[PDB]
């Protein structure tokens, strides 16, 4: 399942890459990249499917949020400068 | 120079202090990277060259060469 | 609402009446201690002691539809005396009622009881 | 044209007080040794003159302006018989008008 | 497939308008709006203080006179309690009406246990209070007066404007629940001369948890505070404000007040088309309340010698409400129609319809062939109709 | 361009997985769940009774024990206040501390106006209450015990254990205000021995204008209600509820509970490295509080001879607070710097830093920075700093 | 204006016809529809202008509210069948 | 914050000090630590009776800071009977303070007029 | 029928009785419609017949006839 782990985790980081705002696109991307660093030697098949599951549920919410984030946008922050 | 921004964009992902990069090196077997770090330095080879990778390319990309021949040839 | 409270209702099994002036027919028409629930609940006997129909007809909640058309539906193919043994619990516990709604099993329970009573005076 | 009414210090001592019509309160109190602040001078800045009203005086009374109301709902301790002694004028319809001063 | 709905009495839904304007304190302006030494903060004041100009530009009032509430039971609770409280050393007796909400005949019925004196004025079988009871009731100790504006379970409206003037006449302070009113009927609390009012968000199609009360400064009503905290809104209901909430209920209150005429002229056809067809089609049904003094959106009939909560049942792809005692969770009867006269057996048959922005006319010509067949089937099934068909009267019969 | 956020304690962004567990409610699912007659109701009474249980889940208890309510300055008026009426004909007496939060403080003088008596325990330099003061305080009158779990100003946290063991064994109903707490240290009512707990929404990266209140049923614990209405939320607190806001509660609860260790570990990094880095660039800078019972995400620092607003107005790009008179309209200082003895002086000077659930090093560092060098200027231009580095004793010196 | 104001309008109700929800997407399409009737023999440009700047803003609304109610979308009613 | 109050913090313009043993100099020195607003008003007198130098330093809230400035920059040029004309209300409708803020336009004349007695007491 | 469906949608949304539309009757001159009403006809063309009909040619639509020919060719 490797691929599928591999292409899952590129999507989702490529998704919360276009969240407008500062705060939840550096988090979605820090919290992405530990959680999947956290869970790179889970052996049980049937924890890995949860994972990849629970996974797919957090890309759907990212694919909204990042969406309405875009419809209701507002200025950069200080530090983005 | 294409040379040293690739190289840069390399070593700031992998954190090889600029002198292991080499152009024969491999990102897996002679630099400290998995394919959680390789995923993301492709990613960031695609922000900072602006170029949609497709995956067959992506994953023949695997060394320091390969990435330098990709981005000269697009 | 319940699966068999539903189906009670949209499906109906002895809703109707029954002719009174019949003298092999008691009627029991009762109601409700502190809401407007009324049931008529209405049974016959043939030449032996055995209950051959049963009818309803209820002014009150679906649960109470429910109840009365459960209750018709146990009354037929028994005697007089099977039929006594049918309670509110029994009702309640098949029709899975919650604590605000027992007040339609004990009518149930009521309406078998007095057409049963109002036979048992008619046939003498 | 002599008023006469009773001011009641905090310990809750009464103090009768003699005063005449077309006087203010929070001054009558300050000529008889009654320890009512006047700070800000009567410019309804301050809520220092706050003051208990009686309950049958009370709505003799003229109805209290904007700023008097807006000072009294600052001032600490309210109740539905204050006013501010230094917009209370002494009239014979005040006579046996009980000012009691808030803790 | 989802039922339709037609039970707006009971909540509205949002107005597209109104989550638009929210949605960017939902996401980007976040801060807390008593946060005074930053940006966040100072924006989100700025939203707060925009919203309550809209809701005062609704009523007819000044700014400064509108507090925000988490809904019209706080708003009812802060009016009632409040001046009771706070007028107590003179004050000990209270007016209101027997068809009012339970949040003001529950705080009525506390006051009562707390000392206080309470008057329930009945009311004509119209609904309407009568004005010489009114003025026979007020007494020299007599501190409030709430008679609310429109009736959420028969939708009669009160004479406000003349209970204002006999209120001010006799100086007693006077409160009206305007829940189901405002944003629908016009409002000036000057020319009704009202001293306290209720608003509630989700009633307006605005959001849930959100509301507002108005109290006149000038002359000025005081309250005791409920909540106590750190003294925002003027000290009068403490804790944070909740900025999306209150730009959302703003906002509800700007799109009412655009969209009024409109939708009343639009609700008034609606609902004379459902009471016609219901009419027509189906005999001893009756309209429980005076339709000459009739909120046109609140509907409530009465089918006679059939159960109400059976007809909901009946009626699984319309989302209604029944006075039933049967729908209750303590088996409570309808206390609005008993005051108002109805027959206990009328008074279970009882269904509320309605009518409100987003209601379409498919909709109400579907509810009227949906209740007129389910009412033939019961009425084919019911032992009331059964005897009354066959010449018989129920009064006289026997019931055990 | 916006300033970067750094207040964490006077409020949370709202977290996206929050806000899209709450959209559906606002768009679709709009129902009043309190109607039990059709699926709108049906289905907004489930998803209320699923975020009960993630409430319940997140502090270790029973759903039945958990009642929504409008934030935490609601929550502590019921525990205080119903609990104090409840018991009055035997328990007049109620003890706190002097630093809690002022709706705790609030209830409690306006109880003592109605004729309770209320102990306020001081605290010790550390923030942190004796518990031989808290055992000596206690009378056969004793009602209630009300200590909050982490302060909102300083950020120490109290031994709400041994507090819940003490109070069981003294047969005292103990009260704890947890809004700084839950979602961020462990809780569990059954092992602290807590029988009411205030919860707020806001806090914890959820909606605003929501909180709860857990209230114990074995043994049970019972408030007179103070928001009279329609007996919804088991008879405690009145009205409807707000089911997009307790759905986003409940969702920031299940969230809360998921991210509680990877958080803290993080927050306390970040944490360190702003003390470590400030302390390690300016003398005399001092930490409010205790450093081994603290919170990391509640930085409390003072910079001396610099007032607090002076530097929060030099702090443009950085959203913060302060703990001066001269930020508050009312010119009050500290109570909570008062109560844990800090020199006036030092009062004047502390600013409150947060750190929370979107904090990055970025920002961290930026602060860090921005702080250094306002400080440094702004003692350039301080007398006090002139005369304290020119040979003088500042007590000595008379002021006028 | 004549041309102007027929392309908004078009723009408006192909964007109302779009809503997921029964009650929104009538209520959208009756209003604008009944809006229109009712500002058609209005004669001062600053009004028509105003008008057209109100309908603009209106837009916007329908836009951003339309695409939020795609991305949360429920069942069909009842009498859509 | 308000728009002057901000520049005035933003763009120092006398912050500093002066020489306390020159007999030229006059130092003024109000408020309380604990109060939380304490501001050092110095001027400086040439031969004749005319201000030439003035310094200031303040610690307290941007409102003391910006009030002592202007303090400052309204006393240089004038002379002494000019200098103590000014008064609060001045500075505040200048500086558009709200009233929580009146201490600092209090303070700020407190510090101009304790200046100027230091300057008569010790020329005398 | 194409002529049939065409007839029924322009008689359903001008309300002219499905006998007053003629191959010769224009939308505005014979029977009662403006321009309010005839955006609304060609988008109930363009929603019963699949085709994002272009502006150029919406505005050529402004008979029955042109309305049939436009249908029928596309
Ligand atoms: P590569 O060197 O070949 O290694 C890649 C992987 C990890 C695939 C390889 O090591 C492997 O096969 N490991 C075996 C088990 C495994 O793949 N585990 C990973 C499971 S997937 C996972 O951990 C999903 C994490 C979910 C993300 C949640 C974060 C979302 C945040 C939401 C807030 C906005
Ligand atoms: P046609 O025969 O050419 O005539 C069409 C027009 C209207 C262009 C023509 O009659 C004309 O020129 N009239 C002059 C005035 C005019 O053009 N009126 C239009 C003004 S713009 C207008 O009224 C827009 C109304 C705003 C719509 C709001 C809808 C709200 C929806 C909210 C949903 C949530
Ligand atoms: S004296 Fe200051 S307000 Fe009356
Ligand atoms: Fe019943
Ligand atoms: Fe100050």
């Amino acid at each position: 399942s490797r691929a599928q782990v591999l292409a899952l985790y590129r999507a989702m980081l490529r998704e919360s890459k276009r969240f407008s705002a500062y705060n939840y696109r550096t988090y979605a991307v820090r919290r992405i990249r530990d959680a999947f660093r956290e869970n790179k030697n889970v052996k049980d098949p049937v924890e890995i499917q949860t994972l990849v599951n629970k996974a797919k549920r957090d890309l759907g919410v990212i694919r909204r949020q990042v969406h309405i984030g875009q419809l209701y946008s507002t200025d950069k922050l200080i530090i983005e400068n | 120079t294409i040379e040293e921004r690739v190289k840069k964009i390399i070593g700031e992902q992998l954190g090889v202090k600029q002198e292991e990069v080499t152009n024969n090196a491999s990102f897996v077997e002679d630099l400290g990277a998995d394919s959680l770090d390789t995923v993301e330095l492709v990613m960031a080879l695609e922000e900072e060259f602006d170029t949609e990778i497709p995956d067959e390319e992506a994953e023949k990309i695997t060394t320091v060469q390969a990435a330098i021949d990709y981005i000269n040839g697009h | 609402y319940h699966k068999k409270v539903v189906d009670h209702y949209e499906n109906p099994r002895n809703v109707g009446s029954l002719d009174k002036t019949s003298k092999n027919v008691g009627t029991g028409l009762v109601g409700a201690p502190a809401c407007g629930d009324v049931m008529k609940l209405q049974i016959q006997v043939d030449e032996k002691g055995k209950i051959v129909d049963a009818r309803f007809k209820t002014f009150g909640c679906g649960s109470a539809i429910a109840s009365s058309s459960l209750a018709t539906e146990w009354v037929k193919g028994k005697t007089v005396e099977e039929a006594l043994t049918i309670k509110n619990t029994d009702i309640a516990k098949e029709l899975c009622l919650p604590p605000v709604k027992l007040h339609c099993s004990m009518l149930a329970e009521d309406a078998i009881k007095a057409a049963l009573a109002d036979y048992k005076l008619k046939q003498e | 044209d002599v008023v006469n009414v009773v001011f009641v210090d905090r310990s809750g001592q009464r103090i009768p007080v003699s005063g005449r019509v077309g006087d203010n309160v929070l001054h009558l109190a300050q000529r008889h040794g009654v320890d009512l602040e006047g700070a800000c001078e009567a410019s309804l800045a301050c809520s220092t003159c706050h003051v208990y009203v009686s309950e049958d005086h009370l709505d003799l009374l003229p109805p209290p302006e904007e700023r008097e109301d807006d000072m009294l709902d600052m001032a600490p301790l309210l109740q539905e018989n204050s006013r501010l002694g230094c917009q209370i004028v002494l009239t014979p319809e005040l006579e046996g008008a009980e000012f009691t001063l808030p803790k | 497939l989802r039922p339709l709905y037609m039970d707006v009495q009971a909540t509205t839904p949002l107005d597209p308008r109104v989550l638009d304007a929210m949605l960017p304190y939902l996401i980007n302006y976040y801060g807390n709006p008593h946060s005074r030494t930053h940006a966040y903060g100072w924006e989100s004041e700025a939203a707060m203080e925009r919203a309550r100009q809209q809701v005062a530009s609704l009523i007819g009032a000044d700014p400064r006179e509108i507090i925000f509430t988490s809904g019209a039971t706080e708003s009812n609770n802060i009016a009632i309690k409040g001046v009771a409280r706070f007028y107590r050393s003179r004050k000990k007796h209270l007016i209101t009406t027997q068809t009012e909400h339970k949040c003001v005949l529950d705080s009525c019925r506390s006051l009562e246990a707390e000392g206080f004196q309470v008057t329930y004025l009945p009311v004509q079988k119209s609904g309407i209070i009568d004005l010489k009871e009114l003025e026979a009731a007020i007494q020299p100790d007599t501190s409030l007066v709430s008679v609310m504006t429109v009736n959420n379970e028969i939708g009669v409206k009160q004479p406000i404007a003349e209970i204002g003037r006999i209120c001010s006449s006799r100086k007693v302070y006077f409160h009206t629940d305007a829940a189901q009113a405002v944003g629908k009927i016009p409002l000036d609390v000057n020319d009704m001369k009202i001293d306290l009012m209720s608003i509630s968000g989700h009633k307006i199609y605005g959001p849930k948890g959100v509301g507002a009360i108005y109290i006149r400064r000038r002359p000025r009503v005081r309250v005791e505070a409920l909540q106590s905290g750190g003294g925002q809104e003027r000290g009068m209901r403490s804790g944070t404000v909740p900025t999306p909430l209150v730009v959302g209920l703003g906002a509800a209150c700007e799109v009412a007040q655009q969209e009024m005429e409109y939708d009343h002229k639009r609700i008034s056809k609606l609902s004379e088309r459902l009471i016609q067809n219901i009419m027509k089609s189906l005999p001893d049904v009756v309209m429980n309340g005076d339709p000459k003094h009739h909120y046109p959106g609140c509907i409530n009939l009465s089918f006679a010698y059939v159960e109400g909560e059976s007809l909901l049942m009946a009626l699984k792809d319309v989302a209604l409400s029944s006075g039933s005692a049967c729908t209750s969770a303590s088996l409570e009867p309808s206390y609005v129609l008993r005051a108002i006269g109805t027959d206990e057996d009328l008074a279970h048959s009882s269904i509320r319809f309605g009518i409100g922005r987003f209601t379409t006319e498919e909709e109400v010509d579907y509810t009227v062939e949906k209740c007129i067949q389910h009412v033939k089937r019961l009425r084919e099934m019911s032992p009331l109709w059964e005897m009354v068909q066959d010449g018989i009267d129920l009064k006289s019969i026997k019931w055990t």
